[PDB]
């Protein structure tokens, strides 16, 4: 499984340059795809999404009217048309792979990311309180997050995702739907909580657990991430 | 020395028959006269799962009682979502004719087999997102009839070459074999404690085998024709057996004789699948009369008829919490009852 | 998140409805016979060459066909014959072991057990009487095995309704039609009229054996489609 | 009297038959969509066409809604033309299935069956709704209109081309199709009997009733077109016979196909 | 001869099947009666569970 992005560089404002994510190692036609960008000083935010088979297409509030996202299922290549690019659009764009059935694990794989730089010339908010936490290996630090409304749906499923963004690496998935652990993640992270308040508990922390931790809700669209909690040694 | 050996064998079944006749003090119909009966059981069709192209032969509930896998003779095996009538996976198969269908207790693997004598195991939770085959098993010379998962590494199978067999998923070889049947084995049922299973065949015999030891413990002979159906009671101390006599027979492991005959005069057609409830009071049996009868297991009376199928019910399955009964038939439909 | 699973279910049902028109446009043909019978010449001439079964997905006249031969099985064939209720035909291959227990008597009891089956009550049998070169090469040797091995051959004559080939010896015609009404006695001994028999005197290397099964399978679906509206 | 009992009979029979087909999963084939179109056609007859005719019959005149007489006449022409064309399509479906049964899935798709059903319904809708709303049905008419009573006035070239395209080409198609269906049935029974009659009775009934219900009525349409001096009451009895085809068809066509016969045994024991 | 060895295997199997300590029929019947009466509430097939707790309604 390998998602490689391309088509980035220096971009004049009002110009256009199309991103391209190449998919390899998996069947591309049965996976939903996302583009999630990250500011150089701020956290992650969601841009666009196409389901499998090009059925539905969703955008964000500051995204729609300008962009166009497209797929190519024989060529296994994502596309994202980028028109009327502004000075707030300088970000690192990740190619995100997800699947949706019952008991699935969406957002399991993330791309490496391409850098597009722009030169010069209702909704659910997620409040992560702690921005920097000074940790020690073995201290078993538990971090928490809050939501504006109850994420617990009528079918008994609550919608909260957890990520760990290492320095120089992609925000890999740890915990999906607040309780479940992802594949390849060791049994040190656990999450629990009500529909509004959430907590992610780490036990017996090592030196590979440093980074910024993020959330995501799937109560409805658009997808909001949150501030971020940085763990420092 | 065949003449002395056959006389010794006939004296041995005479000794077995005399020891079985000496240990029958009362009748199960006599001892269940203090039980208030359930009356009439009314079940309605909650979900009707459509989408199969041909005759559904086998089915198996998941252990979380929401996932469901069904097999059909068109050559494609469909993973179901029972609550929302969704299809999670649709697995194309190499051979068109599959007669068995199995689901792992962890939910990671699904095995199927048929007339090609190949037990193909399919990986559901792999990283690539598509259901691929794990490993084919190629040790039986007869047609596959039944298979149940023990672990994610072990699986026992029934086949039509008078032989049941355990298997190793990682190695690919037969760990032990079961070669005591004289007729074509059609079904097996696993114990809740998993170390025992009983398999009936076409010579009206059901043998209780030992999984760890590899030998046959008991021999149950009460039917008049073939056996197409076998199932264990919730506690694992008894099992009910369906056959082509239009008669279900309950056999107990401890007394090792026939307990109670479930039959009626109006039914002349054979039993294809049997399954118990969670309590063990209700015994549901498929038929070729295009319905399923709900037999009370302790009183042996018709407590209800699940009549919604337009063709012959091949397979029957009740959930692990006893919440729903799903019956699949030859009219390409699998209906989930109340 | 549930809506994308519903959309995935709609894609799986549209994939199933794509294969549904593939499935009902295909005619299913069951191949039955023995090792003495000629089926190593069917593998060279009716495109079997591109496991206990040997399926063959192949086409003639832009019509989908699908043949399936079950390999080495046991004598009690009553349990895997219930899986072939949806087929349109049964292709029966008989060799010629006569004028050369018995192989032909075992094939006759095999046709007796297959024809009087409960699950095959509405399914007809297309009959191939293969190895017709062996019913004329060993006639001139004069061993006379069909008189020793069959006592009904001396009271049998060539039928008046039969259509023989001219320029041929009449003992070869007697050796053909003795087995032809031997096999037709089991088919006309039932009297139900729901399913019939189609004998053919094929030889192993005959390139017309596909059109024979094409025309006879056309005759079976014409039987069903004319019985449906009470026209037969 | 019996004119509303026959309304309740054809409404209950056609609603039951539409329910039989649309609820039974075994009758979901493409050959029964033409019978479905015939069933909504004669159900539409039993709703909208016959009760204004018994309103004309019980009173002797039009007592209400005299402005909608052209709409009732156009719906009567559209309903009889849709019924005869739907019968022609069931005959053509039997032709495409019976004579070449290997090639039936290749040539007959449900898209092509829906295109043929929509083409026949649009051809009857066109040929009815054009000359009675745009007034093309009368040109050089010697028949005078009657005051206050409904007469569908029809000129002789209109009678010729409308009776031709409604009846006389489906009659030739039904005759040609059922003849060589009879020829295939006799050679079919010859190939059955010489190696190992009912169709003549079945399509003798299915051919003889249709023509008995219709042939006269169009003969009296021709006689009222070119000639004169016949009573309009006998024309009303022959129009009642042409209505009564929609009564005696649902009790006879299904009675002769096995699937429907079963479905009737399972639903109504 | 293979028939003598098959009869010897069947005779040894019948001696292994002959000496099984069996209990009475009424004791195992009362055990099945006691199980069935013990888990009677836990069965939603026996008692009609309403639609608040029924996942299929
Ligand atoms: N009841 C209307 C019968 C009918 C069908 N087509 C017609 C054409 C002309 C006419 O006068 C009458 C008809």
């Amino acid at each position: 499984v390998q998602l490689v992005e391309s088509g980035g560089g220096l971009v004049q404002p009002g110009g256009s340059r199309k991103l391209s994510c190449s998919a390899s190692g998996f069947a591309f036609s049965s996976f939903g795809m996302h583009w999630v960008r990250q500011a150089p000083e701020k956290g992650l935010e969601w841009v666009a999404y196409i389901s499998s088979g090009s059925g539905t297409i969703y955008y964000a509030d500051t995204v729609k009217g300008r962009f166009t996202i497209s797929r190519d299922d024989p060529k296994n290549t994502l596309f994202l048309q980028m028109t009327s690019l502004r000075s707030e659009d300088t970000a690192m764009y990740y190619c995100v792979r997800s699947i949706y059935y019952y008991g699935s694990s969406p957002f399991d794989f993330w791309g490496q990311g391409t850098t597009l730089t722009v030169s010069s010339g209702s909704d659910i908010v997620m409040t992560q309180a702690t921005s920097s936490v000074p940790v020690t290996p073995g201290e078993s630090v538990s971090i928490s997050c809050r939501s504006s409304k109850s994420l617990l749906h009528s079918n008994g499923n609550t919608y909260l995702y957890w990520f760990l963004q290492r320095p120089g690496q992609s925000p890999q998935l740890l915990i999906y739907r607040m309780s479940n652990l992802a594949s390849g993640v060791p049994d040190r992270f656990s999450g629990s909580g009500s529909g509004t308040a959430f907590t992610l508990t780490i036990s017996r922390l090592e030196a590979e657990d440093v980074g910024v931790y993020y959330c995501m809700q799937h109560l409805e669209y658009p997808l909001t991430f949150g501030a971020g909690t940085k763990l420092e040694l | 020395e065949l003449d002395q050996l056959r006389q010794e064998a006939e004296q041995l079944k005479n000794q077995i028959r005399d020891a079985r006749k000496a240990c029958a003090d009362a009748t199960l119909s006599q001892i269940t006269n203090n039980i208030d009966p359930v009356g009439r059981i009314q079940m309605r069709t909650r979900r009707t799962l459509r989408g199969h192209l041909a005759k559904i032969y086998a089915m198996h509930w998941g252990t979380d009682s929401r996932l469901l896998v069904s097999a059909s003779q068109d050559g494609k095996l469909i993973i179901w979502d029972s609550y929302t009538t969704n299809k999670v996976h649709a697995i194309p198969l190499r051979s068109s004719w599959v007669m068995t269908c199995a689901y792992a207790p962890s939910g990671n693997y699904v095995a199927c087999g048929g007339l090609d004598n190949i037990c193909s195991i399919y990986n559901l939770k792999t990283r690539e997102g598509n259901v691929r085959v794990s490993r084919e098993l190629a040790g039986h010379t007869g047609y596959l009839s039944c298979c149940r998962f023990l672990d994610d590494n072990q699986i026992v199978t029934s086949s039509g070459d008078t032989t049941c067999a355990l298997w190793d998923i990682e190695t690919g070889q037969q760990t032990t074999t079961f070669t005591g049947h004289t007729g074509d084995v059609m079904s097996l049922s696993l114990a809740p404690d998993t170390r025992l299973f009983v398999s009936g065949a076409c010579d009206a015999s059901a043998k209780l085998w030992d999984v760890r030891e590899g030998m046959c413990r008991q021999t149950f002979t009460g039917h008049e024709s073939d056996i197409n159906a076998i199932c264990f009671f919730p506690n694992g101390n008894a099992f009910a057996t369906g056959s082509d006599d239009a008669t279900c027979r309950l056999f107990d492991l401890r007394a090792d004789q026939e307990l109670m005959t479930y039959s009626h005069d109006n039914i002349i057609c054979g039993i294809t699948s049997v399954s118990f409830s969670k309590s063990g009071r209700l015994l549901l049996a498929g038929y070729d009369d295009f319905n399923c009868n709900v037999w009370d297991a302790l009183k042996a009376d018709r407590a209800g008829v699940l009549a919604g199928h337009d063709n012959r019910v091949s397979c029957l399955g009740v959930t692990d919490d006893g919440m729903a009964v799903a019956t699949g038939s030859w009219d390409s439909f699998l209906k989930i009852w109340n | 998140e549930d809506k994308a699973a519903v959309e995935r279910s709609k894609m799986i049902e549209k994939q199933l409805q794509k294969d549904k028109q593939v499935y009902r446009a295909t005619h299913r043909l069951l191949l039955l016979g023995a090792g003495e019978s000629g089926k190593s010449t069917i593998v060279k001439q009716m495109r079997i060459l591109h496991s206990g079964i040997f399926e063959t997905k192949f086409q003639v006249d832009k019509v989908n066909f699908h043949m399936f031969d079950v390999g080495g099985q046991r004598d009690e064939r009553r349990k895997w014959i219930q899986c072939f209720n949806d087929v349109t035909a049964i292709i029966f291959v008989v060799a010629s072991s006569s004028y050369n227990t018995n192989r032909l008597q075992e094939a006759l009891n095999l046709f007796k057990s297959i024809w009087n089956n409960r699950w095959l009550r509405t399914i007809s049998v297309i009959l191939f009487l293969n190895k017709q070169d062996l019913l004329a090469e060993k006639v001139l040797a004069g061993k006379s095995k069909i008189e020793d091995y069959f006592p009904e051959f001396a009271r049998y004559t060539t039928p008046e309704d039969a259509t023989p080939e001219p320029g041929e010896d009449p003992r070869v015609t007697r050796a053909k039609y003795f087995i032809r009404d031997e096999f037709l006695r089991i088919s006309t001994a039932s009297g139900d009229g729901r399913h019939y028999c189609y004998p053919h005197f094929t030889c192993a290397v005959d390139t017309e054996n596909i059109r024979r099964v094409f025309n006879d399978c056309r005759d079976i679906i014409q039987r069903m489609h004319l019985r449906q509206y009470e026209l037969l | 009297a019996a004119l509303c009992v026959v309304i309740a009979l054809t409404a209950a029979a056609n609603s039951l038959l539409i329910a039989l087909i649309c609820t039974q999963p075994a009758l979901r084939n493409t050959s029964n969509f033409f019978l479905v179109s015939l069933f909504t056609s004669d159900l539409m007859v039993g709703l909208v066409v016959m009760p204004p005719a018994m309103l004309n019959a019980l009173y002797g005149r039009w007592v209400l809604a005299r402005g909608l007489c052209l709409l009732w006449t156009a719906f009567d022409v559209m309903c009889c033309s849709a019924s005869i064309l739907n019968l022609c399509l069931i005959s053509l479906d039997r032709y495409l299935l019976i004579l070449s049964p290997l090639r039936y899935k290749l040539r007959m798709t449900p898209l092509r069956a829906l295109a043929l059903v929509l083409g026949a319904w649009s051809l009857a809708a066109l040929a009815s709704f054009l000359p009675l709303l745009l007034g093309w049905h009368e040109l050089g008419h010697a028949r005078p209109p009657v005051p206050g009573q409904c007469r569908l006035l029809a000129s002789l070239p209109f009678v010729l081309v409308a009776s031709g395209l409604t009846f006389f080409l489906p009659s030739g198609a039904i005759c040609f199709t059922y003849c060589r269906i009879l020829l295939a049935a006799r050679k079919q029974a010859v190939q059955v009997a010489s190696l190992t009659l009912k169709a003549s009775l079945t399509l003798g009934i299915l051919l003889g009733m249709f023509f008995v219900t219709w042939l006269p009525f169009f003969v009296a349409n021709i006689v009222q077109a070119v000639c004169d001096c016949i009573s309009p009451g006998l024309f009303d009895v022959l129009t009642w016979l042409g209505y009564c085809n929609s009564t005696m068809n649902p009790i006879i066509y299904p009675l002769f196909m096995r699937d429907f016969k079963r479905a009737l045994g399972r639903f109504l024991p | 001869t293979a028939s003598i060895a098959q009869a010897r295997k069947l005779v040894e199997q019948l001696k292994m099947e002959a000496n099984i300590d069996r209990i009475k029929v009424s004791k195992a019947a009362a055990d099945l009666m006691a199980y069935c009466e013990a888990h009677a509430k836990e069965d939603p097939l026996l008692t009609p569970v309403p639609a608040s707790e029924n996942p299929f309604r």
